[PDB]
C-alpha cells in the first residue's frame, strides 16, 4: 500500500494565517505548532485549524513537543466545537526556504509513530509575499524501503510533478529523506468576502473632501516641479537625438528621467484634481439645503 | 545525585543552543529592517526580533545577530577588549 | 498576472540581504557591483529597481546567495 | 456515577439566620464540602461547579474535578439579595449542557433557603424541561419548608414523573445541621 | 474615551468565521461569544487573536446566560504562554445587532479587562459596511433626572493587517481582488460607496422616525437633538459668496488638470515619434 504521489494537503484560510502570524512574530526562532484536521482519505489531508506550541526557552530551533500543553489544548479545543485530531505539525523557516532539517527529520518521526500520515508543514514568512506564500508539506522516506530500490510514493498521476523542487531544498534532503505533498488551500466564499474588508475605506472618507489649503500647495509644489522637469525634458529631447544606441539606457542609469518624472506629477496631479472636484461636485447636491 | 542529574541536564538544554555572530547597528531603515555590520566582516540589511526594544537599537550599538538569518537577537553593552580588562585588572603590588 | 509577477518577484529583496556599492553599469540588466565581503562581481539587476537612484558610490542590498542587485 | 453536578448554593438575605447552627450561611458551607467531598469518591472524573442562587444568579466556578476551589468561592459568598430559582436552574442546567465530558450524567444541587415567588405553572414547566433533558435537580428544602413543601412537591413528581427516582426532595427540619441529614438522605447515597 | 479605534486583524475575523461555523453546525445558535486578545498603542486598540468560549443564553430570558469563565482563563494562559504581549481586550459575538444582555456579559469581561471593548462581528456577508463594530461600556449620565445606567458607546473601527498577515490575505484574495484598476477609479468608487454608505444610513434614520411618528417607538429626545443639528449643518449651497468661492476654486483645479493633460499629450507625442522611428529603423535593416 504505498502512499500515492498525488496525495493533497488542504490547509484552510484560518490555518495558513496562524502560522504566518506566529511563525513572524517568532522569527528567527523555528517556532512549531499542531495543524488539527482530518485525513479524509489516502490521498487528501485536511488541516482545518492550527495552534501554536509555546517555546520553552531560547535556542532557534524546533524543541520538543510539550505533552501536557498538546492534551489540555486539544481537551479544550474539543468544547468549543473542535473535535479535530492532529494531523500534523507546523513550524516556521524565517527565510531560509522551506525544508526539513536532521532536527526536523526527528520530530516528524514522533508523529509518524502515531499517526503514518502525518504531514510536516514548513511555512516560510520572511520570503513569503503578497499573493505568494513560500510553504511545503513534507513527509518523511523510510530508509530501509528506498535503500532496498523502491521509490517512496506511486505516482499514478501528473499532479504530484507540477511543482519543481527548488535547489535550497534539494541540497537539504528533499526527494532524498523526505518528499514533497502538494498543498492546495480550502477557501469558500464566506471567508473571501470577509478578508476583502481588509482596507476597505470608510464611507465617510469617499465624501470628505481635502483640506483646499493644502490642496492648493500640493497644486502650486508640484506644477513648480514640472516647470524644472519640462525645462530638463528640453535637454533630455535634444540630447537623446545625437546619442548611440548603447547609451539609450546606460546613460539613464544615476540620472533621473525627466519624462518619467513628468508622468508621475502629471497622473499625481490629475487624479488629486479629479477626485477633489467630483467629491465637492457631489457633496454640493447630496448636502443641500433645501 | 539530585544536583548531579540537574548539572548533567544543564548541559544537554545548554549544548542545544548556538552562537551568535556579533555586529554593530549602523542604521535602521524601517521598523523590521536594520543595517548592520559584523565586527569583522561585512555589513548586511538585517531584521530584527519583534519582542526586541528596537530603541536602544541606536547606530553604534553592539548587537547579536543569529548565525542564519542575521536578525538581530539582542543588544549589547560596549564590547571591553580583553587587553583593556587586563589593563584594568592588573596587579600594581600594594605600593 | 503582470501585478502579480511584479509583486512576487520581490520575495527576492528579503532579508538577510548583503550590501554591495554600486561600480558601473555594464548594460540595462547587468552591472558591476562590490560586496562588502571585498570582492567584486558581475551580476544581474531587478527590472523593479529605480535606475535613477544607481548614482556611482551608491549603496546597494544584494541577494545573499546570487549577489544580484535587489 | 459518572455524573456532573452542579450546588444552586443559596446566599439570600435569610441565610443570616440562625435557624442552622451556627448561620443558615455556615451551615449550607458544610454542606457543600460534604456532598461535593462525596460527588469525588463516587467517581474521580465527576465534575462539580458553584452556581450563586442570589438576586441575579452567578455562575462562581463551572465544572471542575476539584473540591478546594468550591470552598475557597464560598468563603467569599455573602448573604444579599433574594432567592430567584427560576433562573438558577436555568443558569444551572445551561452550564451542564457545556460540560466537560458529554458522556456525564446531568445532576443539579439546589440549597432551597428562601421561599420561591413564581406560580405553580411556571416550577411546573420548569421540570418537564429537565425532563426532557434527562436533567436530575436534587433540592433540599431548608429554611421555608411550611411555604416550600408545595411548589417543591409538583417539581420533583414532574421531574421523576411515575418511574425512576431521579431527584430527591429531602426536606430537613430546623435543628443543629442540616449536613448531619445529608448523609442519611439519598442524595449522598 | 479610553479608545480612539479598534483595529481587527484578519485572523480574527477568520476565527470569529469558523467559531460560529463549528459550534453553528452541532445545533443552531443565535450567535457565538469568544474573547478578543490584542495590545494596546496609544489610544487606538488592536485586536489581533482570539478564541472561543463556552457559551450559551435562554432566547425567552435575557437573564439567563452562561459564559465559562474558567475556560477563558484557562485559554488565556494558553495564548499568553505563546505571545506575552496579546492580551485580553474585549470580546466579540456574531449576533447580527447589540442584545439586552451584552451590558451584562462586559461586566464579567470587564474584570479581566478594565476597558473592555465590545467588537460584533457579523457573519453574514453585509455588501456596504464593516463586519465589525467596537463598542466600550460607559455611564451615560441623564439631565432628565433618570438614574445613570450602563451603555455602550461606539468606537469607531478599521480592519488592518499585519505585514505577515496582509502576506497571506492577498494570497488568498490573490484571483478575486482585481488590482488593474487604476488609482483614479478606485477613488470614484469609494465615492460611489461613500454615495450608498450615506444613503443606507439616511433610511436607518428615516426608518426609526417613521416608526416614531406611528407609536412603534417613544421619542428618544437624544436622537432628535441630534436629528436637529444634522439638519442645521446642512449647508447653503446657494449662496453668492460660496458660489463664487466653489467657481473659484473648480476653476484652479481645471488649470492644473489642463496643464498636466497638456503635458500628457505632448508626451505622449514623443512616444509615437519614439515607436515610429523603431518601427522604421527595424525595417530599413531588414
Ligand atoms: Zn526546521
Amino acid at each position: 500500500p504505498a502512499v500515492d504521489t498525488a496525495e493533497q494537503v488542504y490547509i484552510s484560510s484560518l490555518a495558513l494565517l496562524k502560522m504566518l502570524k506566529h511563525g513572524r512574530a517568532g522569527v528567527p526562532m523555528e517556532v512549531m505548532g499542531l495543524m488539527l484536521g482530518e485525513f479524509v482519505d489516502d490521498y487528501t489531508v485536511r488541516v482545518i485549524d492550527v495552534f501554536a506550541m509555546p517555546q520553552s526557552g531560547t535556542g532557534v530551533s524546533v524543541e520538543a513537543v510539550d505533552p501536557v500543553f498538546q492534551a489540555k489544548m486539544l481537551d479544550m479545543l474539543k468544547q468549543t466545537g473542535r473535535p479535530e485530531m492532529v494531523v500534523g505539525w507546523y513550524h516556521s523557516h524565517p527565510g531560509f526556504g522551506c525544508w526539513l532539517s536532521g532536527v526536523d527529520i526527528n520530530t516528524q518521526q514522533s508523529f509518524e509513530a502515531l499517526s503514518e500520515r502525518a504531514v510536516a508543514v514548513v511555512v516560510d514568512p520572511i520570503q513569503s509575499v503578497k499573493g505568494k506564500v513560500v510553504i511545503d508539506a513534507f513527509r518523511l522516506i523510510n530508509a530501509n524501503m528506498m535503500v532496498l530500490g523502491h521509490e517512496p510514493r506511486q505516482t499514478t498521476s501528473n499532479l504530484g510533478h507540477l511543482n519543481k523542487p527548488s535547489i535550497q531544498a534539494l541540497i537539504h534532503g528533499l526527494n532524498r529523506h523526505y518528499y514533497s505533498i502538494t498543498i492546495n488551500y480550502r477557501k469558500n466564499e464566506l471567508e473571501q468576502k470577509m478578508l476583502l474588508n481588509l482596507h476597505k475605506k470608510s464611507w465617510m472618507e469617499g465624501l470628505t473632501l481635502q483640506d483646499y489649503s493644502e490642496h492648493c500647495k500640493h497644486n502650486e509644489s508640484v506644477v513648480k516641479e514640472m516647470l524644472e522637469l519640462a525645462k530638463n525634458y528640453n535637454k533630455a529631447v535634444e540630447e537623446e537625438d545625437k546619442m548611440t544606441p548603447e547609451q539609450l539606457a546606460i546613460k539613464n542609469v544615476g540620472k533621473q528621467d525627466p519624462k518619467r518624472h513628468l508622468e508621475e506629477h502629471v497622473d499625481v496631479l490629475m487624479t488629486s484634481n479629479i477626485v477633489q472636484c467630483l467629491a465637492a461636485m457631489l457633496d454640493t447636491v447630496v448636502f443641500k439645503l433645501i | 545525585l539530585t544536583k548531579q542529574y540537574e548539572k548533567s541536564e544543564n548541559d544537554l538544554k545548554a549544548l542545544q543552543s548556538v552562537g551568535q555572530i556579533v555586529g554593530e547597528v549602523l542604521k535602521q531603515l524601517t521598523e523590521e529592517k536594520f543595517i548592520v555590520k559584523a565586527t569583522n566582516g561585512p555589513r548586511y540589511v538585517v531584521g530584527c526580533r519583534r519582542q526586541l526594544d528596537k530603541s536602544k537599537l541606536k547606530p553604534g550599538t553592539r548587537v547579536a545577530l543569529d548565525m542564519t538569518t542575521l536578525t538581530i537577537m539582542r543588544y549589547l553593552p560596549r564590547e571591553v577588549d580583553p587587553l583593556v580588562y587586563n589593563m584594568s585588572h592588573e596587579d600594581p603590588g600594594n605600593v | 498576472e503582470f501585478l502579480h509577477a511584479q509583486e512576487e518577484v520581490k520575495r527576492i529583496q528579503s532579508i538577510p540581504l548583503v550590501i554591495g556599492q554600486f561600480l558601473e553599469a555594464v548594460d540595462q540588466n547587468t552591472a558591476i557591483v562590490g560586496s562588502t565581503t571585498g570582492s567584486n562581481y558581475y551580476v544581474r539587476i531587478l527590472s523593479t529597481i529605480d535606475r535613477e537612484l544607481l548614482k556611482p558610490n551608491a549603496s546597494v542590498a544584494l541577494h545573499k546567495h546570487s549577489n544580484a542587485l535587489v | 456515577v459518572l455524573e456532573s453536578t452542579m450546588v444552586c448554593v443559596d446566599n439570600s438575605e435569610y441565610m443570616r439566620n440562625g435557624d442552622f447552627l451556627p448561620t443558615r450561611l455556615q451551615a449550607q458551607q458544610d454542606a457543600v464540602n460534604i456532598v461535593c467531598h462525596s460527588k469525588t469518591r463516587s467517581n474521580p472524573e465527576n465534575n462539580v461547579g458553584l452556581i450563586t442562587l442570589a438576586n441575579d444568579c452567578e455562575v462562581l466556578t463551572t465544572l471542575t474535578p476539584d473540591t478546594g476551589r468550591i470552598l475557597s468561592k464560598l468563603h467569599t459568598v455573602q448573604p444579599k439579595g433574594k432567592i430567584t430559582f427560576c433562573t438558577g436552574i436555568r443558569v444551572a442546567h445551561l452550564a451542564l449542557k457545556h460540560r466537560q465530558g458529554k458522556n456525564h450524567k446531568m445532576r443539579i444541587i439546589a440549597f432551597v433557603g428562601s421561599p420561591v415567588e413564581d406560580n405553580e405553572k411556571d416550577l411546573v414547566k420548569l421540570a418537564k424541561r429537565l425532563k426532557k433533558e434527562k436533567v436530575n435537580v436534587d433540592i433540599i428544602n431548608f429554611g421555608e419548608e411550611e411555604v416550600n413543601t408545595e411548589k417543591l412537591t409538583a417539581f420533583v413528581n414532574t421531574l421523576n414523573g411515575k418511574d425512576g427516582t431521579g431527584s430527591h426532595l429531602v426536606t430537613v427540619p430546623p435543628g443543629p445541621s442540616l449536613a448531619d441529614a445529608l448523609i442519611s438522605s439519598p442524595i449522598l447515597a | 474615551l479610553a479608545v480612539q479605534k479598534v483595529v481587527v486583524h484578519p485572523l480574527v475575523l477568520l476565527s470569529v468565521v469558523d467559531h460560529f461555523n463549528r459550534i453553528g453546525k452541532v445545533g443552531n445558535q443565535k450567535r457565538v461569544v469568544g474573547v478578543l486578545l490584542g495590545s494596546w498603542q496609544k489610544k487606538v486598540l488592536d485586536v489581533s487573536n482570539s478564541f472561543a468560549v463556552p457559551f450559551d443564553e435562554d432566547d425567552k430570558d435575557d437573564s439567563v446566560w452562561f459564559l465559562d469563565h474558567d475556560y477563558l482563563e484557562n485559554m488565556y494562559g494558553m495564548f499568553k504562554k505563546v505571545n506575552a504581549r496579546e492580551r485580553i481586550v474585549g470580546w466579540y459575538h456574531t449576533g447580527p445587532k447589540l442584545h439586552k444582555n451584552d451590558i451584562a456579559i462586559n461586566e464579567l469581561m470587564k474584570r479581566y479587562c478594565p476597558n473592555s471593548v465590545l467588537v460584533i462581528i457579523d457573519v453574514k456577508p453585509k455588501d456596504l459596511g464593516l463586519p465589525t463594530e467596537a463598542y466600550i461600556s460607559v455611564e451615560e449620565v441623564h439631565d432628565d433626572g433618570t438614574p445613570t445606567s450602563k451603555t455602550f458607546e461606539h468606537v469607531t473601527s478599521e480592519i488592518g493587517a499585519e505585514e505577515a498577515e496582509e502576506v497571506g490575505v492577498e494570497h488568498l484574495l490573490r484571483d478575486i481582488k482585481d488590482t488593474t484598476v487604476g488609482t483614479l477609479s478606485q477613488r470614484i468608487t469609494n465615492q460611489v460607496h461613500g454615495l450608498k454608505g450615506l444613503n443606507s444610513k439616511l433610511l436607518d434614520i428615516r426608518s426609526y422616525l417613521e416608526k416614531v411618528a406611528t407609536g412603534k417607538l417613544p421619542i428618544n429626545h437624544q436622537i432628535i437633538y441630534q436629528l436637529q443639528d444634522v439638519f442645521n449643518l446642512l449647508p447653503d449651497v446657494s449662496l453668492q459668496e460660496f458660489v463664487k468661492a466653489f467657481y473659484l476654486k473648480t476653476n484652479d483645479q481645471m488649470v492644473v488638470v489642463y496643464l498636466a493633460s497638456l503635458i500628457r499629450s505632448v508626451v505622449a507625442l514623443h512616444n509615437l515619434i519614439n515607436n515610429k522611428i523603431a518601427n522604421r529603423d527595424a525595417e530599413k535593416k531588414e
